[PDB]
RNA sequence: UAGGUAGUUGGUGGGGUAACGGCCCACCAAGCCGAAGAUCGGUACGGGCCGUGAGAGCGGGAGCCCGGAGAUGGACACUGAGACACGGGUCCAGGCCCUACGGGGCGCAGCAGGCGCGAAACCUCCGCAAUGCGGGAAACCGCGACGGGGGGACCCCCAGU
């Protein structure tokens, strides 16, 4: 960590959410910069050979791989050290399954299978929103990807929204506010993956995040940061959660 | 006498300080923590030493008792200093010649010192020219390098 | 000088109790004093009390019966958390529930009997047993 | 040699032992300091990332300003007083509260010329 | 009124420099603190001094801690000595002023 | 081991930096730490953890992971997104080597192996099949990293005579 970058990655030393054996070998994959971050990700090999098993060893995972097998939102990847996240549409379209990662109950990740027909729309969180040349709006999304929408919808569109969008295309559809009366999935923290909808909402000076307060469906009121709440649906969900 | 000094509940300070003032009044620690062993130790920390035997001694014994035990005057190799060291077995000074070499370990009394009616010494010979000396006493093994 | 009219007080009860005597005069009389005496009464210690004014600060009469072995004051006044009595219980008291000890929760004064049927904490001032 | 890292004496007065090396990251360079001249020369630095700074050592315009944000790129003849330094107004070194004097009157030096490469003023009333 | 993110009422007059967060130029952003006055000697600069207590473990007592920091003083709600105030964080100003103060509370006594 | 500090503490205007800053400079002041231990000496890589004890505690921080620092000792720059670079470049000091005597070179705190010191510590072995990294569009290629054996009363578990 002297003169330059990272470059390697340690079994003992790996991120807790990615169900992998610590004890097996001494190396593992050092993920390429990409889509997500590090703690709500995984490489795009211990998918193909860990969780699926299509693979015993890698040298017999990269020759699958880089012959157009494996379709992550739509498009093809081919390089093993892709990071697949939180939301993602991982498809193999031969075999004809489809899947949707998401995080556990205790914090891992998981490959909860999806339908066909809704294998094609993808949730996204608004996590910034500013203005750029030509005075256009440029939205910033949970994944860091974007989008530009003119200076008259300037209204539709403020921070912690939900957009929906068709994967390999994004044409927007069906915009879902944040407010009380919606439908939220948490997504990190001590209550992971639990549903319900909004009561409150409390804010604090200088500096520090604001909380929210959630309700489920057996009756019980629970609390997480606001920007732990994933706005999926209103009154009723549209992703199949588990 | 009072009831004892530093009963308070603010009083953290002055209780800490009040301990580590008279934990000095030892001896134990005072020379665990100034390291007053080493400085003045002619074998260094180690547990067995090798040297050079110059010349062949016997020492009396202690008043109630008569007798004279034979040692050996032994100069170290890592330091270069002189000691005196003890032969133990029935015969075993008959095996040491001069211009020798020999191991040396302590001889294991109170506090490291020396032990019974020996009073000076406070070590012992184990090895010569790389033979065991206990089997050299009682047959069992010869004596190289003459 | 003074500095703890508690102390002086169940000193003097367990020095009167144990040679004999029947009845106690603890002078200078808080609030305190007597909210303990409350509940050195409810559990069997100690007979009937009452307040007597003198003009100054007041005096207290209490009757002993001869059932107390000893009773003292925690002084330093540590705190205690709600599921961390056993600690102290075990270093004050002789078997796993021979008497009382006396606890200053945040709403009022009992014993650490009642402490954890409703779960808090808070100064222990003194004991008995 | 110009670095730039941290001091070698506590705020109470003792003395500090160095206990690695100088960084190449910590290092500085040399005052460019700017004269009055009929040509105005410039060079390009590559800075820390592959950047770059331009940075001009002899001035020749002056860009003066106005209230009404009307330029004009007129020369300058000579400085006055700059309180930056003591004796930088003799010698003409141009820094950024210099006083020039343009041919239109005097004027107030507003920008870095080491820094950014231009000399910048508003015309300073009297 | 203008605020800057604290809830708390501004000073009744006007400064000059731009090291002041209500008047000029400065961002604060972090800690915030509350102390009092020990020395305002040289210019703009003044020394507050706050306490608490620490825990021994062994012992199972308490002990009294101080901490001694410096904080600019901009011109419009210049402190004496012994009068409470609260003080925020920002950049470095100097080589050991790292906040600055922003409300005085309790003047005199 | 009782006083220590004079770019030392602060202000005003600037230079320099990727960047804030007495980090440097020109002027104006007299501030700043300290018996609740400053300054100066001593010893020491910091932590997760490890040994011992009924517990309160006392003792240690070589091996595994995470941060820091170093490449015979001291100074200094070039190329690059990143270095003032262990198998890249200059100068001094201190060692050694080849030479047709004019000139050239080298520095294992990488893996085996050698000398010296010591009471005290192993083979000059086989492989890119596995985990990973660099290169390449890809099949692949390289790796004393990692993987397999050789030597040794290293620590644990299960048995024989
Ligand atoms: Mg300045
Ligand atoms: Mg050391
Ligand atoms: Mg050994
Ligand atoms: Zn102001």
């Amino acid at each position: 960590a002297r003169k330059g970058p990272k470059r390697h990655l340690k079994r003992l030393a790996a991120p807790t959410s990615w169900y992998i054996e610590r004890k097996a070998y001494k190396w593992a994959v050092r993920p390429r910069p990409g889509p997500h971050n590090m703690r709500t990700s995984i490489p795009l090999l211990y998918i193909v050979r860990d969780y699926l098993g299509y693979a015993k060893t890698a040298r017999e995972a990269r020759k699958i791989l880089n012959e157009g097998k494996f379709l992550v939102d739509g498009r093809v990847r081919k390089d093993y050290k892709f990071p697949v996240g939180i939301m993602d549409v991982v498809s193999i379209p031969e075999t004809g399954e489809h899947y949707r990662v998401l995080p556990n109950r205790i914090g891992k990740l998981i490959l909860h299978p999806i339908s066909e027909e809704e294998a094609n729309i993808k949730p996204l969180r608004i996590r910034n929103k500013r203005m750029v040349k030509g005075a256009k709006i440029q939205l910033n999304f949970h994944d860091g990807t974007n989008h530009l929408i003119p200076l008259s919808e300037k209204d539709n569109y403020f921070t912690s929204y939900t957009v929906l969008m068709k994967v390999p295309e994004r044409e927007i559809l069906e915009v879902l506010p944040f407010e009380k009366g919606a439908y939220v999935f948490v997504t990190q923290g001590k209550n992971v993956a639990r549903k319900g909808r909004i009561v409150e909402i409390k804010k604090f000076p200088m500096g520090w995040p604001d909380v929210v307060t959630i309700e489920d469906e057996e009756g019980e009121l629970f609390d997480t940061l606001k920007e732990y709440a994933f706005v999926v649906g209103r009154d009723k969900p549209r992703i199949s959660l588990p | 006498p009072g009831k004892k000094a530093p009963n308070g509940e603010f009083a953290g300070r002055k209780l800490k300080l009040k301990r580590k003032k008279f934990r000095w009044s030892d001896i134990r620690y005072k020379r665990r923590v100034l390291r007053l062993k080493e400085k003045s130790d002619p074998l260094e920390g180690a547990p067995q030493a090798r040297g050079i035997v110059l010349e062949k001694i016997a020492v009396e014994a202690k008043q109630p008792n008569s007798g004279m035990r034979k040692a050996v005057r032994v100069q170290l190799i890592k330091n270069g200093k002189v000691v005196t060291a003890f032969c133990p077995g029935d015969g075993a000074i008959k095996f040491i010649d001069e211009h020798d070499e020999v191991i040396i370990e302590g001889i294991g009394g109170p506090k490291g010192g020396s032990m019974g009616d020996i009073p000076g010494i406070r070590y012992k010979v184990v090895k010569v020219n790389r033979v065991s000396l206990k089997e050299l006493v009682k047959g069992r093994k010869e004596k190289p390098r003459r | 000088t003074l500095l703890d009219p508690l102390a002086n007080a169940l000193s003097h009860i367990t020095n009167s109790e144990r040679v004999g005597k029947r009845e106690v005069y603890i002078k200078p009389a808080s609030k305190l004093i007597g909210e303990v005496l409350r509940v050195m009464q409810k559990y069997g210690y100690i007979g009937e009390f009452e307040f007597i004014d003198d003009g100054r600060a007041g005096v207290y009469r209490v009757q002993l019966l001869g059932k107390i072995n000893k009773a003292g004051a925690i002084k330093p006044r540590f705190p205690v958390k709600a599921r961390d009595y056993e600690r102290w219980e075990k270093r004050f008291l002789p078997a796993f529930e021979f008497g009382i000890l006396i606890v200053s929760t945040s709403q009022g004064v009992m014993s650490h009997k009642e402490a954890r049927e409703k779960g808090i904490g808070g100064r222990l001032i003194a004991y008995v047993y | 040699a110009i670095w730039q890292g941290r001091s070698l004496r506590k705020p109470s007065g003792g003395r500090i032992v160095l206990a690695r090396k100088k960084r190449k990251r910590e290092l500085g360079r040399e005052p460019s300091n700017t004269r009055v001249a009929e040509q105005d020369k410039r060079k390009i630095i590559r800075t820390y990332g592959g950047n770059k700074k331009v940075r001009l050592t002899a001035a020749a315009y002056a860009n003066v300003f106005d209230k009404s944000g009307k330029g004009r790129k007129v020369r300058i003849i000579r400085v006055i007083e700059n309180p930056a330094n003591r004796q930088f107004a003799r010698r003409n070194i141009i820094t950024k509260g210099a006083i020039i004097e343009t041919e239109i009157g005097k004027a107030k030096v507003t920008s870095r010329p080491g820094q950014d490469g231009v000399v910048n003023a508003i015309l300073l009333e009297e | 009124v203008r605020d800057i993110g604290l809830r708390i009422q501004p000073p009744a007059e006007k400064c000059d420099d731009p090291k002041c967060p209500w008047h000029g130029h400065l961002k604060i952003h972090g800690r915030v603190f509350e102390g009092i006055v020990v020395s305002d000697k040289p210019r703009k600069t003044v020394t507050v001094e706050r306490q608490y207590y620490h825990y021994l473990k062994k012992y199972e007592r308490y002990e009294l801690r101080r901490s001694r920091i410096h904080a600019h003083n901009p011109p419009c709600i210049n402190a004496k000595v012994g009068d409470r105030v609260l003080i925020a964080e920002t950049r470095p100003l100097s080589k050991t002023k790292h906040f600055v103060v922003v409300a005085v509370l309790e003047r005199a006594e």
